[PDB]
């Protein structure tokens, strides 16, 4: 119920899920929800943004996380406008057993509306540090 | 356009 | 509005602000508005936030910004509940012309209901790298 409480434990469940079943990142997000990671569409065209469960799921296996691998070390979580709480983390992420890479990723958890202090995805973006500086 | 600015306290 | 031009438009005004009136960066916010501007404990961890515009005010004036120089390399916006906006930012920041250092940082715009565009800062979290990396 604290935001950072909240925070901390959607952190945790998420890049965990990211490693054993990246097919079930899907149940975090809703109709509204924003997945910003910048490449290219499932189908093939750039997209600013995949919107949706069914464009973020396709998007999610497009990017076929296989072995991934987080080390988290700092995560913000704080209250923000309409029960929503906002969550910056800092990390770092491989894939396929390649280098790991500095990233951050911001997040903002909506109260999901139908279930008690339960909560989805209403934005996620996502930006290696590397393909910035 | 795009005021952010508030006024003080 | 387009929420990539209003967080466009507002990172601008961040940092220019912060380079030409750092005693006035705390108009930005309200009394709900979460800040943290890196930093470190006694025991190393990193520094917590603050809240509303008197304790922000207190924060900002103790980092002591003198011809804080900025160069912003990554900026996103992107429409967040009731019509607010989350704004993810990495760069470069100087103070006080000391080392050029990396930063994360998350803004959650919110409208302040009183006039079509106009908004404060919800939450500003930024990190330096160095610190948490």
């Amino acid at each position: 119920p604290s935001p950072l409480l909240v925070g901390r434990e959607f952190v945790r469940q998420y890049y965990t899920l990211l490693n054993q079943a990246p097919d079930m990142l899907h149940r975090f997000y809703g109709k509204n929800s924003s997945y910003v990671h910048g490449g290219l569409d499932s189908n093939g065209k750039p997209a600013d943004a995949v919107y949706g469960q069914k464009e973020i799921h396709r998007k999610v296996m497009s990017q076929n996380f296989t072995n991934c691998h987080t080390k988290i070390r700092h995560v913000d979580a704080h209250a923000t406008l309409n029960d929503g709480v906002v969550v910056q983390v800092m990390g770092l992420l491989s894939n396929n057993n390649q280098a790991l890479r500095r990233f951050m990723q911001t997040f903002v958890l909506a109260p999901e509306g139908s279930v008690a202090n339960k909560f989805y995805v209403h934005n996620d973006i996502f930006r290696y540090q590397d393909e910035v500086f | 356009p795009y005021n952010f600015i508030q006024d003080s306290m």
